[PDB]
């Protein structure tokens, strides 16, 4: 449990805007706040350009220290709209997104090339869900976890690539397990 | 787009 985990990043516990780096800067991944019962914002990132072709929208975290862990765990809570629930002809609509990482000793990288990112997985809605009670509503979200390693630079960046889905990333947590 | 935005529920 949390007792044996050390959190490296938790998007839910960041104060103020996440300000993660989106490419394109506008019109792709955008920050959307969902207000919880205490009027604290849940900072989500969303993109839904299902009506436009050739989507390649990237979103990357800031630098995340690995603190001497070689194996980290990435937990994402998200929701997608199924293509069959979106009216309109959408020949290129997708229901997945891609997850990547890039290791670096440099905590202030800018414009990391697409080809520097290493793919972790294609993420889809699968069997596993969680419920997040926010007062007026209970968010029923897919929950997926992936391990990454072995890591060997001082830290890393995580990235999410959309290629034409209708996706909301509601929570991203990265942790390691401490012996 | 965004064609839809997720708020509690999706709205499109």
């Amino acid at each position: 449990g949390p007792g044996n985990e050390v959190t490296l990043l938790d998007s839910r516990s960041v104060q103020g805007e996440l300000g993660w780096i989106a490419s394109p800067l506008e019109g792709g991944w955008e920050e959307v706040s969902i207000m919880d019962e205490k009027n604290t914002p849940i900072r989500t990132y969303q993109v839904c350009n299902v009506m436009e072709p050739s989507q390649n929208n990237w979103l990357r975290t800031d630098w995340i220290t690995r603190e001497g862990a070689q194996r980290v765990y990435i937990e994402i809570k998200f929701t997608l709209r199924d293509c069959n629930s979106l009216p309109g002809v959408m020949g290129t609509c997708k229901e997945t997104f891609n997850l990547y990482y890039y290791e670096s000793d440099n905590d202030k990288e800018r414009f990391i090339r697409e080809n520097q990112f290493v793919k972790i997985d294609t993420i889809a809605a699968d069997e596993s869900f969680t419920q997040v009670d926010i007062g007026d509503r209970i968010m029923k979200l897919n929950t997926e976890i992936r391990d990454v390693g072995p890591l060997s630079k001082k830290g890393f960046y995580l990235a999410f690539q959309d290629v034409g889905a209708c996706i909301a990333l509601v929570s991203v947590r990265v942790f390691y397990k401490k012996a | 787009x965004p064609y839809c935005v997720y708020r509690x529920s999706w709205s499109c």
